[PDB]
């Protein structure tokens, strides 16, 4: 007579319940740990969920425990293998194994897609700074070409900008220097023109090849420090108390932060947690336990993954009456199970090998598409943008000349 | 024998005759001649004042 849990990775019904229903016929990660534990201590079990249907807590008043904890102080049943968050109370009242499995507080984010391409993107291949210094280094060089053709020659300041940017622009040159220190400019203007120009195309190609996608957040140390990404929990549970009775500074500082923030950060269940980082953008993150983030990572439409470490370690324990013959036949196994490397297989078959999606099959499947206007429409911009623009200075100086 | 994959066998994939259109979109060789279109009116107008 062993409880056990609805949960879904770990204990499940079966396509068809009707015609497969009972300790006979049951699926799961615990279904599977108990026929283990059987094998290895012989004894009569009879599959017996909850009935309450929920773990173990004892109202204030009330003082009674309810679930797998009230069905174990109270000898409704033997032992309890389902995942209990091993505690401080439910120890108290239980005889806990040694855990079967540690997880912790994971990080949960909508899995990084590419962007839609945002205007000004056509200067993604060079750094800012490099920009900045071809605008200098072009007005730098011009002038100078000016001063070294009026020391010793039509190059005035006008007429030698409109050079200098004509070699730039590979387009060619109306007129060339004629002196020696005119022609020194023009050779080492001209060699790094074809510098930047290759790297600008070489690093395009670069781009456009291979798409490299990093994660906007790593770990919660910088989640706290980020502030633009809105990241919130379930309602009340383990999670929410454990944030707001922590004192370390950064999950001090990420409770004070969803404490006091609109709207409703706090979600109503995991699956509208998860419904919600699915549908919104990269701008909901969600903290969960590890293992059903790990779980919900794998199912369909894989759209969700999981980043950064666990946040704080707590173990799953197979609980057992104080009073029990059983009690000390359970420790034993357990770490037997742990240690003969079958935990971790189980673990690994039940979650990865019944996965709805693999990692390596979509690892590159690297597929290029045609340049849409959305990437360049940034330069039609600003090419209409200089053709009003010159208009504009055409009257502009044909009214100041016409008085 | 043995147990042995059947796949359905690659065609030749002949390129299209104006392939080398591709790595820009129709929407951006389109704009490329308007623009050509508005920026010669343009140039041409400016260049006359009297
Ligand atoms: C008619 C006249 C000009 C065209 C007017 C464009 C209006 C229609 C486009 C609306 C739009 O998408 O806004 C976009 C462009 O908005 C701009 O400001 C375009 C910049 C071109 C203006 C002239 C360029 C320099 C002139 C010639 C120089 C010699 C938003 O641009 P943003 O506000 O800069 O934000 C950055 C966007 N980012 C986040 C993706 C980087
Ligand atoms: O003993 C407890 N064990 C628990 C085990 C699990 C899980 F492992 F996932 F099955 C969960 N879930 C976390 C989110 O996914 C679905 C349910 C809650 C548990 N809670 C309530 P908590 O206080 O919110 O942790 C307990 O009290
Ligand atoms: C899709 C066919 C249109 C392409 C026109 C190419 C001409 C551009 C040079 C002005």
């Amino acid at each position: 007579v062993v409880t056990t849990i609805l949960e879904s990775p770990y204990v499940m019904m079966k396509k068809n319940h009707e015609m497969l229903e009972g300790n006979e016929r049951y699926e799961g990660y615990c279904v599977d740990l108990a026929a283990e534990i059987a094998k290895h201590c012989g004894f009569k079990y009879k599959l017996t969920i909850v009935g309450d249907g929920k773990y173990g807590a004892r109202d204030a008043d009330t003082k009674i425990w309810n679930g797998m904890v009230g069905e174990l102080v109270y000898g409704k049943a033997d032992i309890a293998i389902a995942p209990l968050t091993i505690t401080l109370v439910r120890e108290e009242v239980i005889d806990f194994s040694k855990p079967f499995m540690s997880l912790g507080i994971s990080i949960m984010i909508k899995k990084p897609q590419k962007s839609k391409p945002g205007v000004f993107s056509f200067l993604d291949p060079l750094a800012y700074e490099i920009w900045m210094c071809i605008v200098f280094a072009y007005i730098g060089v011009s002038v100078v070409l000016f001063l070294v053709s009026r020391f010793s020659n039509e190059f005035g300041i006008f007429n030698s900008l409109w050079f200098s940017l004509g070699a730039f622009m590979r387009q060619g040159c109306d007129i060339s220097p004629r002196s020696l220190s005119g022609r020194i400019v023009g050779g080492v203007w001209w060699f790094f023109t074809l510098i930047i120009i290759s790297s600008y195309t070489a690093n395009l190609a670069a781009f456009l090849t291979v798409e490299r996608m990093v994660s906007p957040i790593e770990s919660a140390e910088d989640l706290s420090k980020q502030t633009e990404i809105a990241y919130g929990t379930l309602d009340s549970g383990s999670t929410k108390e454990f944030f707001r009775r922590s004192k370390i500074a950064v999950f001090d500082k990420m409770w004070t932060y969803m404490r006091s923030a609109e709207p409703s950060v706090f979600v109503r269940t995991t699956a509208e947690g998860v419904a919600r980082v699915r549908k919104s953008k990269g701008k909901y993150a969600y903290l969960l336990e590890s293992t059903m983030n790990e779980y919900i990572e794998q199912r369909k439409p894989c759209d969700t993954m999981k980043v950064g470490g666990n946040l704080d370690s707590k173990g799953y324990g197979i609980a057992t009456p104080k009073g029990s013959s059983l009690g000390n036949a359970v420790n034993l196994a357990v770490l037997k199970l742990n240690e003969e490397g079958l935990l971790d297989k189980l673990k690994n078959k039940w979650w990865y090998d019944k996965g709805e999606c693999g990692s390596g099959g979509g690892d590159s499947k690297e597929k290029t598409s045609a340049l849409s206007l959305s990437n360049v429409a940034g330069v039609f911009y600003i090419l209409v943008g200089g053709l009003g623009l010159a208009m504009l200075v055409a009257l502009i100086e044909f009214c100041y000349k016409s008085r | 024998l043995g147990i042995s994959i059947m796949i359905k066998k690659p065609q030749k994939s002949k390129p299209g005759v104006f392939s080398f259109l591709d790595p820009l979109a129709y929407e951006i060789w389109m704009c490329i001649v308007f623009a050509y279109i508005g920026v010669s009116v343009v140039l041409f107008l400016v260049s006359r004042f009297s």
